[PDB]
RNA sequence: AAUUCCUUGUCGGGUAAGUUCCGACCUGCACGAAUGGCGUAAUGAUGGCCAGGCUGUCUCCACCCGAGACUCAGUGAAAUUGAACUCGCUGUGAGAUGCAGUGUACCCGCGGCAAGACGGAAAGACCCCGUGAACCUUUACUAUAGCUUGACACUGAACAU
RNA sequence: GCUCGCCGGAAGACCAAGGGUUCCUGUCCAACGUUAAUCGGGGCAGGGUGAGUCGACCCCUAAGGCGAGGCCGAAAGGCGUAGUCGAUGGGAAACAGGUUAAUAUUCCUGUACUUGGUGUUACUGCGAAGGGGGGACGGAGAAGGCUAUGUUGGCCGGGCGACGGUUGUCCCGGUUUAAGCGUGUAGGCUGGUUUUCCAGGCAAAUCCGGAAAAUCAAGGCUGAGGCGUGAUGACGAGGCACUACGGUGCUGAAGCAACAAAUGCCCUGCUUCCAGGAAAAGCCUCUAAGCAUCAGGUAACAUCAAAUCGUACCCCAAACCGACACAGGUGGUCAGGUAGAGAAUACCAAGGCGCUUGAGAGAACUCGGGUGAAGGAACUAGGCAAAAUGGUGCCGUAACUUCGGGAGAAGGCACGCUGAUAUGUAGGUGAGGUCCCUCGCGGAUGGAGCUGAAAUCAGUCGAAGAUACCAGCUGGCUGCAACUGUUUAUUAAAAACACAGCACUGUGCAAACACGAAAGUGGACGUAUACGGUGUGACGCCUGCCCGGUGCCGGAAGGUUAAUU
RNA sequence: AGGACCGAACCGACUAAUGUUGAAAAAUUAGCGGAUGACUUGUGGCUGGGGGUGAAAGGCCAAUCAAACCGGGAGAUAGCU
């Protein structure tokens, strides 16, 4: 649920919770967990590759069930958990085998709902199938792009494709981009929309909150000096050249998708 | 004040130990550089 | 106006008196709407202004308590230094302890002051010069990584037009 | 040695780091010590550091490092798998007392404990580089139950006062005792037990997980402290003999209770929140390959072993980092009394110091402070500095506002001591006794004793009662930035940088982008409610006109146009 | 509950005075700010010079930074003193 704080202190007046009682008060499931340890943008060279990314909270990795080949073995919801790592909730279910695993947590689903993967498993929200048997115009998330790998597309709060047309050994798709792409007719999905819609509405209100989810202050560029970035300095604000990346590209509608491998699954790119 | 040379034995070792110079084929030139001069302290193993 | 050169703009407010401050006027030298515009409670070791209280901030300093300064004993530096028997004045040579003229002045210390010795300190940062540098900028020149275009190669097979 | 003064959340005590003999004794005073020096962290010599339980080593891993092969790269070399290193983390066990000039949880006394080897006996399904469990973990908050510790009383011993009084409701001192073993409490968590079956845990599994039945509700785990034992002991204020007045043998009384009480323990708990909170081993179990009148495994007893290195001393400092015996810097632990909200502050205890030049004088001037007639910002760039405000409780409190604030707005009243209410109240604590009982560290009742506010009334002293230290000046207008934050270590803390929020744009995942000749890595074990870049900068009302120029995104008829031919 | 309030430790460094051959190659004294957090701190680790890191000052990278230090090219060159 989407709820505004009280201004009961400069950092409470604009902060808006997604608070979701039905979320596990609890620890989560051990066998499935593994050590995360941050980064800080930093790659084996120790360099900053990817600048704005430090400190944060402690996370411990959930492993989460994305490619779904458990199949013809119903499994019941136990509970739905919070996960640090992404943008939505998983879920807790529970195979008839006695296995457990996590998957994402789709719109409605809930605890004590089956569900069941395959191609002889019902169209229903959290059943994973191949699109070959998805029907046409249906809602999916979690979808792969190559048979077996694990879903790629539509796993964040609130996201979810749209099977918009299948042609041969392939289908086509709406990516919530906007794109439409096309992949094989055995790559498999998982019926509706990843459940934490809310997510978009969360506001942090405050520096520090930003500073939690790991995330270090952006400097301009043009509070720089020009030794630092293009955009540089100037006695003032001047800013007198065309908008420009570090390392000089353009950042204002210059597209840089140079892949010319796949050239084929793309449609209509987007916009 | 805090000063620059804060003493830490183990961290001196691992920096400038023997085993560290031995283990760079820089970190050898110098142990030969300093053998040639004469050097009675090679490193500052002890 | 953090923007107004003219300029202390004009009027009003506040003061006995207000180039600042506040409120209006607009004649915006040269505001202006995300290099954001106008407002904005709260916040600020933030800038400016006005009051009460408070006072040695001041009128105008006085006294007192301590640590130094001063004297004795012990220990014992420093910058500086061409050499010195190292006065004033006026003039001279371009602002004189040192030249000319003249005046004054017994020899040597101690405590104080800091006007001068163009005092000490750092081969002036301003200025100019050097066919000196260094970083920075760009539609300066020449190049270049990268990105990108095509030809050939890795690279073949048939079929149809 | 007698006084005085200073620190006492340290200027005391114990460590790590670091240093490395600075430790103790004797001896010496040239140099070193900012003076003298008989003294010294100085010189010379000698002596001193004793561990199965402390720590390291060792077992285990984090970040990260190295890295067989391997991938990559002109060479050097780079990345990285299996692996192997790597604590700042996890992993078995010792306490008290006594003792040296200098060491001790290390020596001695007493009492213990842990892990292994071997052997004997008895009962026996043992076995992993594998599976599972466990280890294993956040912030904040809330109390409750305890202890350390303290106070008082009682008890024991001593004392009867340099000057009035002091045989009493007086004064001084002491009233200490551990680990371990046993008990398993306050309280916390969890429903247990048996059988059957199974697509899971890379194969298996009696283990974990899952499913369906039957049977009982009392089962178990965890757990401070207390009690008992340890302890007919040790310690013990003080005595009796030796007593070089440097200390040694023996003896050595009381050794209880109540109250208060932690930031420490129960608590790795409980509650709650979002930012969602290490790993591996030891340990407990499961079996496989394999081995079974073996080997191994379990328990008991006996016996052996537990090596090696460190251990002195300083450690907020004269011994470390600062060239100095330098107003500096330096992480952790212990945390007494009175007042106090308090680890502030003042004065004290334990304990440790008076800071390695002194003496005298009592000018100017400087420094650091105190007071000040009348005036009260007239000072000055500017109320710079100084002065002033200052506490608790009650009353009371404006514009404006994002309805939270503003606000401790402003401002006003009362604060001491004594007595009474009440021989010490409300409250808290809680004994004996009584009753119950599944007969226990139980419950109920009971209220002794102890502790103890706050308020009212009356009276009383002083110029002054938040009397000292401690301890907001306040209000009004306005610019800038929303705010908390960040910044030129060493002349700039700001209106600058961040910021939440907003927008544009890029990016379909082998993502864009970035570090890399490359491999590869980060982005991300993320997937467009995501990520990167750019600008703006809470919120509120809004964000207008211009695409000629430059750039970017598209497009095509044609022109022009490289290598090549 | 709080990048909440007052305020020690702790972390900072707004003002003034002193000091300026200082006690100190940036401190002292009196006040000052933050003080459950974008906090602070110990130990160890990673990032290497046209590079790093930077809530961005051209700041910091061993008292040195508009391109560290050491060595070398090297007796660079100096129409200037």
């Amino acid at each position: 649920a989407v709820v505004k704080c009280k201004p009961t202190s400069p950092g409470r007046r604009h902060v808006v919770k997604v608070v979701n009682p039905e979320l596990h008060k609890g620890k989560p499931f051990a066998p499935l967990l593994e050590k995360n340890s941050k980064s800080g943008g930093r790659n084996n060279n120790g360099r900053i590759t990817t600048r704005h990314i430090g400190g944060g909270h402690k996370q411990a990795y959930r492993i989460v069930d994305f490619k779904r080949n458990k199949d013809g073995i119903p499994a019941v919801v136990e509970r739905l958990e919070y996960d640090p790592n992404r943008s939505a909730n998983i879920a807790l279910v529970l195979y008839k085998d006695g296995e457990r695993r996590y998957i994402l947590a789709p719109k409605g689903l809930k605890a004590g709902d089956q569900i069941q993967s395959g191609v002889d498993a019902a169209i229903k929200p959290g059943n994973t199938l191949p699109m070959r048997n998805i029907p046409v115009g249906s809602t999916v998330h979690n979808v792969e792009m190559k048979p077996g790998k694990g879903g790629q597309l539509a796993r964040s709060a609130g996201t979810y494709v749209q099977i918009v047309a299948r042609d041969g050994a392939y289908v086509t798709l709406r990516l919530r981009s906007g794109e439409m792409r096309k992949v094989e007719a055995d790559c498999r999905a998982t019926l509706g929309e990843v459940g934490n819609a809310e997510h978009m509405l969360r506001v942090l209100g405050k520096a520090g909150a930003a500073r939690w989810r790991g995330v270090r202050p952006t400097v301009r560029g043009t509070a720089m000096n020009p030794v630092d970035h293009p955009h540089g300095g100037g006695e003032g604000r001047n800013f007198g050249k065309h908008p420009v990346t570090p390392w000089g590209v353009q950042t204002k509608g210059k597209k840089t998708r140079s892949n010319k491998r796949t050239d084929k699954f793309i449609v209509r790119r987007r916009s | 004040m805090k000063r620059t040379f804060q003493p830490s034995v183990l961290k001196r070792n691992r920096s400038h130990g023997f085993r560290a110079r031995m283990a760079t084929k820089n970190g050898r030139q110098v142990l030969a550089r300093r053998r040639a001069k004469g050097r009675a302290r090679l490193t500052v193993s002890k």
